[PDB]
């Protein structure tokens, strides 16, 4: 639908090193973290919308700390306590990431 | 309560104040099988606690996570980063800064004359006798609105006893001494 | 890309993104204007405006 | 007896179906975020509140978010449709403002 | 038209005050060409809050 505000695709880079497989939580890694804007547009109401929004997710800014085998969270994340998103799912775990700096 | 990025923050919140041995919660709101990785970034910027908690099958969680001055790296003052770094479901990373701030107590010596006048002049030296020993940590001239405030640090559950000596000109030298067990004023 | 010269303005968030600014110096803009950026968010909310 | 009833018309008949009535007078309840801590103050209004409806007449059966999807778990209470979230990023131009009547 | 969040790693832990920032469109190289101008975005009179 037309969505007034914009938001945030939240994101963190952490060892497979450090995974927990039997809850699917990443378990430690003090690496990086960033997330996304998503805008569509900021509507006055009906009659702006975008239905498909390709999202390249960024994080860059490491360069002092290791890399390895990743695995990396994502979420579908309001901006701050937003109107009501989700018929699912907005969370997005990646079992299979590799990092590169 | 602040809703941080659609998981309900209802501890840690940003601007919490700590004292010796109280204790940090984490309530949160999160999305079901959850885990939060919780760092407390001291002020060298490290993660002298780092501890993975577990949030229930409903959305919710009271973890007591840390309980802080009762730890070593917690027992003298200033200021932490209890980054949650929520490696659940939802990845949220929220720098909560936090301070921290050891308990100190007063301990008050008071001379007097029934002239009507109180006494000045006094070296008053308070003694951290506590120790076994007379490990002085303040001396003090004493003040004209007849309150020798000296402050010392403290810990809860121990009889931190004290030895007031008041040496004086002009008046006899005497010596009296008092307990503070935990946190109260001892004035004699 | 062949397909390339990308006209960018760079706008303030109450400024518009649909319209080029009217007034371009040659290598930056000043916005001689506040914003207050709340505790834990990182982050400036600007516009890049490209058509 | 206040369920649409399962009919049987005659012996050889089988189908068994019921059916429910629904809409939703309002209830409107404030979840409160603040805007200097993220920006953005929040009054979301949970959700509206289901009512039962035979031959017009209203009964609040309470929250409905929660049952109807779409629905956001916002304090562990799903928030749906008939809602508000109106959102106030202050800052120093003084306050720009967005709203989504949700 | 996008909207950014201007990432960085060091300002909601760098302390509340009167801060400046200069935003430059640079290519992470290897990308298209930016800025028939302006090439960059200041604010001249920001204010940090931590």
């Amino acid at each position: 639908l037309p969505y007034p505000q914009e938001f945030q695709i939240q994101a963190f880079v952490y060892e497979a090193s450090q995974f927990n497989v039997h809850t699917g939580s990443p378990t430690a890694a003090p690496v990086y973290f960033s997330y996304s804007a998503v805008r569509a547009y900021p509507a006055l109401g009906i009659g702006t919308s975008v239905p498909n929004l390709l999202v390249y997710v960024q994080l860059q800014g490491i360069s002092n700390l290791p890399a390895g085998k990743y695995v990396i969270v994502l979420s579908a994340v309001p901006f701050a306590g937003g109107p009501v998103l989700s018929e699912y799912p907005a969370q997005l775990i990646f079992t299979n990431v590799t990092l590169t700096q | 309560a602040v809703t941080i990025n659609g998981i309900t923050f209802y501890s840690p919140v940003p601007n919490q104040t700590y004292k010796y041995g109280q204790q940090l919660v984490l309530s949160i709101q999160s999305q079901p099988n959850a885990l939060v990785t919780l760092y407390v970034y001291d002020p060298k910027g490290n993660v002298v606690y780092n501890n993975v908690y577990q949030t229930n099958s409903s959305g919710g969680l009271t973890a007591t996570i840390a309980t802080f001055g009762s730890t070593p790296g917690f027992t003298t003052v200033g200021t932490y980063t209890v980054s949650l770094s929520v490696q659940g479901t939802t990845s949220e990373s929220a720098s909560v800064n936090v301070q921290y701030v050891p308990l100190t107590s007063t301990i008050t010596a008071t001379v007097v004359n029934q002239e009507g006048s109180p006494l000045a002049g006094a070296t008053v030296q308070l003694y951290n006798t506590t120790s076994g020993s007379n490990t002085l940590v303040a001396t003090q001239t004493t003040n004209s609105q007849g309150v020798a405030t000296f402050t010392v640090l403290s810990f809860p559950g121990v009889t931190q006893t004290f030895k007031l000596v008041a040496s004086l000109q002009g008046y006899a030298a005497s010596t009296a001494s008092v307990s503070i067990t935990g946190q109260q004023n001892a004035s004699v | 890309t062949a397909e390339n010269f990308t006209p960018i303005r760079l706008a303030p968030f109450q400024v518009p993104a649909q319209v080029p600014l009217p007034n371009a110096p040659k290598l930056k803009y000043e916005y001689n204007g506040s914003i207050v950026i709340t505790p834990q968010q990182q982050v400036l909310k600007i516009y890049v405006t490209s058509i | 007896n206040v369920l649409p009833t399962l009919t049987e018309l005659a012996a050889g008949n089988g189908t068994f179906t019921g059916s429910l009535q629904f809409t939703i007078v309002p209830n409107n309840t404030v979840v409160q975020i603040p805007s200097s801590l993220t920006k953005t103050s929040f009054a979301v209004y949970t959700n509206g509140s289901l009512a039962i409806v035979l031959n017009g007449k209203a009964y609040s059966l309470g929250p409905a978010g929660l049952f109807l999807l779409p629905f956001v778990t916002y304090t562990g209470s799903a928030i749906g449709a008939n809602a508000t979230a109106i959102i106030t990023v202050s800052d120093g131009v003084g306050t720009s403002t967005t709203q989504v009547p949700i």
